[PDB]
């Protein structure tokens, strides 16, 4: 699913400096950061995909595998 | 503008303000190692190969970021600088998986470029 | 009567939530109308869960309170108007000896008030420093007051705060920020988490005074997202303060305007660094940038920002209300004021301690900490955290001070002193904290990214006994090269354990590598 992230992306829109909060919300929702969800964030918010993956893999709290 | 008077490797230089030590040394034929420096990009400071010893400063200063000031004495080949660069290069090599020359070249007593002409 | 329950993160896991629920149910059963309010950690974490009953001015604390013991407390003190004295540990008549040798400035209201009530902080003299600043003061006078007070550091840095304020306010630009460093990267130190959960309004008042002294109109608090109680308390405090016109635009009917937004870090040790904090707020990975361009001159989005710890912000309002001279009369000549430490390890009584600067480490370990657990010999203190050093037994008399602690190699750091006995082996401890720092590096510069790993494998080879010759000299040279070559403070303070364990406990390493055994008998591979 991708509509679950629709409220979050609507709350943190207008500024591309809130990507970590969106990633944390996605981590809470899906329990992990699937590449399709990261793609949806990259498309909706307008931040480059490499930045998304870097900020996602920087922290040990973010896991990219299903739990 | 003002012409700053610096001294790099016992050679007096009249450089221009707002210049980094790397640019001054490049334009005055002084070699400073650098791996993470490009003219079109802002300084990074990762490799730490361009460290130079500046008189009056306790720590080695990166030549890619430090700006030349007036009355600056810079030593780019002091033993402290050489040890720092050697340790940085050893640390970089510790995680390097490569082959500078193939085993065919190394086995030849004349070290002919076997891979090249093959 | 006024019932208060320790509801801080500390009490929560201890069972404070269940204690509060049970006491509310008991009061409902006996149809008693008593105000039950939460309160933060008072420093006696080992006594939690804690219940404090207030009558007039006197307070009675019940150590290790339990739901089954609540009805006895209600029927004795609340109903019978008679102290039980069988479970009461401390009272206003006689404070606990752990709290007699502490002076408290940052934690003065931590654990004695209601965090979710602005009026409770107001009635304790709060938000009067802000009024005095707003009416009969000017920003230059605020800089001068902080400078006279000698306040500095409190994040382990030790830099004068007045200098940062002056640099921020003098810097070019019409928009300036004020940030608060509340990301406690060191696991084992919770001074500012406790301050945010217990007394969150001193942080706001200090931030507002700093913004007045600097010329800021926006504020940020960088609190980790792993502190949910701290975030909740901070949000409640911010909303209540905005209700009283003590925050937001037009504070106290003046032209001064200041508002605070909350940033939740994902959680990373290096993100606590100023520059990495700035990058994380900007929305990028926490990679520290070069220092000479300073946040006071170019921080968030290129505009001057003032980044300070929670403790210094908490000390600011006390400085303003009592004057700089009163603050400067506490501590040594180099370090003024009080400092907060998190005693842990083999100490008898762990928790938070606010001690004057210059108080000897032996006094903190024995007089305040209660001595070593099980009365064993005291080997070393791992001061500063994973990037601190092991101050040995003979240096137990080095006074608490930035200069005096640093002269021994260690750093003030996150104030987390890990007390250790003669049972602990030094090689494993050095390898333990170095492993953490190597895991927490960001990987930008070669010296910290790969040098720390080489040190970790060298230490592992030493501990396993499989180390070759030349390991000690190579390890020392690697540590001093990483320390003098790394870019940020996480690499320059990364080899602090090793170096310190090579200055006082070289013989431990030598016996580890040559005799293939450890005197402390803690290495599993050698027992
Ligand atoms: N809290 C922890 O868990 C923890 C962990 C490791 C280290 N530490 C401590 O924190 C320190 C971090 O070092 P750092 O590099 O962040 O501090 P630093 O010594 O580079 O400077 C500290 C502060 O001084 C300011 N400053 C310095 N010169 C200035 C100038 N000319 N103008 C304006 N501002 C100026 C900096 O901006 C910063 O706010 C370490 O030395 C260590 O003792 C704490
Ligand atoms: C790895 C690392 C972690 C740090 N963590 C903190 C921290 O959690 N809180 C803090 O106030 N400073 C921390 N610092 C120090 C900051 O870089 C900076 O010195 C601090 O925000 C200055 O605050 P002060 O002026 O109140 O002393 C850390 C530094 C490093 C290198
Ligand atoms: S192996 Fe290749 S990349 Fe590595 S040092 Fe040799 S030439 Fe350079
Ligand atoms: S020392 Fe480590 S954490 Fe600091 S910038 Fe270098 S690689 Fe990153
Ligand atoms: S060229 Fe790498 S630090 Fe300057
Ligand atoms: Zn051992």
């Amino acid at each position: 699913d991708l509509s679950l992230l629709d409220p979050v992306l609507d709350e943190y829109k207008g500024e591309k400096s809130n990507i970590i909060a969106i990633l944390q919300k996605t981590q809470e929702i899906y329990r992990f950061l699937p590449l399709d969800a990261l793609n949806y964030i990259s498309e909706k918010t307008g931040v480059k995909k490499a930045k998304i993956y870097g900020i996602a893999t920087f922290y040990a709290q973010f896991r990219l595998k299903p739990v | 503008m003002r012409l700053v008077r610096v001294n790099i490797d016992n050679k007096e230089i009249f450089a221009e303000e707002g210049k980094t030590i790397l640019e001054v040394a490049h334009e005055n034929n002084i070699e400073i190692p650098h791996l993470c420096y490009d003219k079109r990009l802002k300084p990074y400071g990762a490799c730490g190969l361009c460290v130079v010893e500046i008189e009056g400063s306790p720590k080695l200063a990166r030549a890619c970021s430090t700006y030349v000031t007036d009355k600056m004495v810079i030593k780019t080949d002091s033993p402290r600088v050489r040890n720092a660069r050697k340790m940085a290069l050893e640390l970089l090599l510790s995680e390097h998986r490569g082959d500078c020359r193939p085993p065919c070249v190394l086995a030849c007593p004349a070290h002919t470029d076997c891979q090249g002409y093959v | 009567m006024k019932i208060r329950v320790g509801l801080g993160s500390c009490g929560m896991a201890a069972g404070g939530n269940k204690v509060m629920e049970c006491i509310q149910q008991e009061l409902r059963s006996r149809n008693l109308d008593i105000p039950v309010e939460p309160t933060g950690c008072i420093g006696l974490c080992f006594f939690e869960p804690l219940v404090d009953v207030i009558d007039g001015d006197d307070v009675y604390t019940y150590g290790n309170v339990t739901p089954e013991m609540i009805p006895k407390i209600i029927e004795s003190h609340v109903i019978g108007k008679k102290p039980l004295d069988e479970f009461i540990v401390s009272t206003s008549f006689e404070p606990y000896p752990m709290l007699k040798s502490q002076v408290r400035i940052a934690l003065k209201n931590c654990g004695r008030i209601n965090p979710e009530d602005i009026d409770d902080y107001i009635k304790n003299g709060g938000y009067e420093a802000l009024k005095k600043v707003l009416t009969s003061m000017t920003p230059e006078e605020v800089i001068e007051e902080i400078k006279i007070s000698g306040l500095r550091g409190r994040g382990g840095a030790g830099f004068p705060t007045w200098f940062k304020w002056d640099a921020a306010r003098k810097a070019s630009g019409d928009i300036k920020y004020v940030v608060c460093n509340a990301d406690e990267g060191d696991p084992g130190a919770f001074m500012d988490r406790s301050i945010l959960e217990g007394d969150p309004h001193a942080v706001l008042e200090g931030m507002t005074i700093a913004a007045y002294a600097i010329g800021a109109k926006e504020g940020y608090i960088y609190v980790r997202a792993e502190y949910p109680l701290a975030i909740k308390r901070l949000e409640i405090a911010i909303e209540q303060a905005r209700n009283r016109n003590l925050l937001g635009n037009n504070i106290l009917n003046t032209n001064f305007s200041f508002d605070i937004k909350l940033k939740k870090g994902a959680g990373a040790f290096v993100c606590g660094e100023e520059t990495a904090l700035i990058a994380s707020i900007e929305g990028e990975r926490g990679m520290p940038r070069l220092k000479p361009p300073f946040p006071a001159q170019s921080g968030l989005w290129g505009r001057p920002t003032n980044i300070n710890n929670v403790e210094t912000y908490a000390n600011v309002p006390w400085i303003i209300t009592n004057g700089g001279k009163a603050f400067a009369s506490l501590g040594t000549e180099k370090s003024k004021g009080t400092k907060v430490f998190a005693l842990a390890g083999k100490i008898k009584r762990g928790g938070l301690v606010e001690v004057p600067m210059g108080m000897s480490l032996r006094e903190v370990i024995y007089n305040i900490g209660g001595g070593i657990k099980d009365d064993k010999a005291f080997k070393a203190v791992q001061m500063g955290g994973p990037s601190g050093g092991c101050i040995p037994a003979d240096l137990i008399d080095t006074p608490v001070d930035y200069e005096s602690i640093t002269k021994t190699g260690a750093i003030m750091g996150s104030g987390g002193m890990i007390v250790m006995d003669e049972t602990t082996c030094m090689v494993d401890i050095a390898r333990f904290f170095l492993e953490f720092t190597c895991k927490e590096s960001c990987g930008k510069c070669t010296y910290c990214r790969v040098g720390t790993r080489r040190m970790l494998e060298i230490l592992d080879r030493i501990c396993n006994g499989e180390g070759r010759d030349g390991d000690l000299e190579l390890l020392e040279e690697l540590a001093v090269s990483v320390k003098d070559g790394s870019l940020c403070g996480l690499g320059q303070t990364a080899p602090n354990p090793v170096l310190t364990t090579l200055r006082y406990f070289k013989d431990e390493y030598i016996a580890h590598i040559r005799d293939k055994k450890c005197p402390a008998k803690q290495c599993k591979a050698l027992i």
